[PDB]
């Protein structure tokens, strides 16, 4: 859970 | 969101927008597994309402996503409907969610996990972006 | 609303400092986050506060209320999941 | 209701009061039938919710009220959320309530019907009394 | 809460001297009363706006919402029975 | 309808 497959940018 | 930026698509695979049978986008959830969602008891949602997830552009139709049907709403006994204290709905799905590269589950924390203050997190969703 | 899905990032605060803010409004199931130039808002609830932990993503939070107007300036209230978890177990558990 | 007077027992018989498994009452209602009570949206009923009426004393154990469940939640779609516009639930019951001489149904208007400003009206609940 | 059923008389309003409050929050389904000295509040919600009409009382508008402190200076906003009674009328034939 | 039984009292 909580790690994506496409990972979140800021 | 006010201030808030455009997320990457499929980034953020657990969110869930929940819609009423027009269309209407009217709170966010959260997935927590494939048969589950969680989001808020003032939602008031109903059996009635669809769950979708794997949405980024609430206005595309060319985009792959899933519209989930509710089996069962789950609110908690100790909500607060005057106070808004313990706000957490359960919501239970008749069809399961199909998990992908842009549906997943968030991880839920112990009841021990601390998460402390000056801490920077994140909160996603598709809200008033202006006031 | 936007179509497309935002993000924000914001500071997390204490219930206390908090309490400056909503007073005993706040309970201790709910935890407060922003008046770091970002809102939650309308149609937001519902939605996932999230925080970094150990690799993973973990639900901190749960929008549920703040500012009738959304003000960057006031801290946002959300549910606080750790308080509420050990009902979210049980009714997995149970249906 | 803040600045208000303790109404005539039975005098209102179309009110009931939403409470949750809990016996939290945190909405009120209204009896249009035997079958069918009016209350908000935003309420946020479910299913697992209990209506009540010919109560009058939320506290009295010898008052013979009559504890309701509900079949369906019926939320009118055109329910803005984000606006609280068009906050009207209708609430299908499972079971029928018996009327007597402390639960009746209220009367419905004329889409037609006019009802003026500056016109003395009434409302009633168990609302908080103070602030 | 109070244990036993309040009851309060109030003025209804126009829309209009009610925009004059509530702005344009004020939809066309939505009637304000009171700012007459009593206050729906908390727990108000779901519940009855009555008004006497040629005998019998007539559902005018639900309990909605208004002040966040319950000022019996606001006018509360009730939903408006006759822009919904249609849809109403309609789920009964239906269910 | 609306013509309760009890007649509520202002
Ligand atoms: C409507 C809402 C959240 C909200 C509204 C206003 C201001 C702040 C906030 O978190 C949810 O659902
Ligand atoms: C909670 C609510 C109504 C309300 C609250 C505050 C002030 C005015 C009002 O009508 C219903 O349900």
């Amino acid at each position: 859970c909580g790690v994506p497959a496409i990972q979140p940018v800021l | 969101i006010v201030n808030g930026e455009e997320a990457v698509p499929g980034s953020w695979p657990w969110q869930v927008s929940l819609q009423d049978k027009t269309g209407f986008h009217f709170c966010g959830g959260s997935l927590i597994n494939e048969n589950w969602v969680v989001t808020a008891a003032h939602c008031g949602v109903t059996t009635s309402d669809v769950v979708v997830a794997g949405e980024f552009d609430q206005g595309s139709s060319s985009e792959k996503i899933q519209k989930l049907k509710i089996a069962k709403v789950f609110k908690n006994s100790k909500y607060n409907s005057l106070t808004i204290n313990n706000d957490i709905t359960l919501l239970k799905l008749s069809t399961a969610a199909s998990f992908s590269q842009t549906v997943s589950a968030v991880c839920l924390p112990s009841a021990s996990d601390d998460f402390a203050a000056g801490t920077t997190c994140v909160t996603t969703g598709w809200g008033l972006t202006r006031y | 609303t936007p179509d497309r899905l935002q993000q924000a990032s914001l500071p997390l605060l204490s219930n206390t400092n908090c309490k400056k803010y909503w007073g005993t409004k706040i309970k201790d199931a709910m935890i407060c986050a922003g008046a770091s130039g970002v809102s939650s808002c309308m149609g937001d609830s519902g939605g996932p506060l999230v925080c970094k932990k150990n690799g993973a993503w973990t639900l901190v939070g749960i929008v549920s209320w703040g500012s009738s107007t959304c003000s960057t300036s006031t801290p946002g209230v959300y549910a606080r999941v750790t308080a509420l978890v050990n009902w979210v177990q049980q009714t997995l558990a149970a249906n």
